[PDB]
């Protein structure tokens, strides 16, 4: 099975960058990252675009890695509270703090809705 | 491919 090999390989790539990552929860292929400017009231498209990995670290904290295929700089963020993630229109809006907002666009809308649910269920106690 | 940043919502909460 192709997925067994893919997941094993991907986990080693993730662990090379972030040794504290314990497992991959789910994946989405073509994700683009946007950042919200607070004072300007405007969105900015970042240089980060690639494969999205929803992950768990050694302390079961939930987060995500975007492996940037364009440039070597990747992104690893935690999802600290389920209420910090909102499915707004075609985007996942992740607000870790009032002034610190990121937006994720996934090519496949089915990935966006599945990932939203998996985020919530991964944080469910 | 990915939409222009201007297409993203600035809802009440944002």
């Amino acid at each position: 099975d192709e997925n067994i090999l893919r997941n094993a390989v991907n986990l080693q790539v993730l662990k090379f960058h972030y040794p504290e990552i314990e497992s991959i929860i789910d994946i989405a292929s073509h994700v683009a990252v946007y950042q919200f400017d607070v004072g300007s009231q405007k969105w900015l498209k970042t240089s980060i675009e690639g494969t999205f990995f929803l992950v768990k670290d050694q302390r079961a904290r939930v987060g995500y890695v975007i492996l940037n295929r364009n440039s070597p700089e990747n992104l690893y963020l935690f999802i600290n509270h389920p209420s910090n993630v909102h499915l707004v229109d075609r985007y996942l809006i992740h607000r870790t703090e009032n002034q610190h907002v990121v937006g994720l666009w996934m090519f496949d809308p089915n990935d966006m809705s599945r990932i939203f649910n998996i985020v919530k269920e991964s944080l469910l106690r | 491919h990915s939409p222009a940043a201007s297409n993203l919502p600035i809802p009440t909460f944002l």
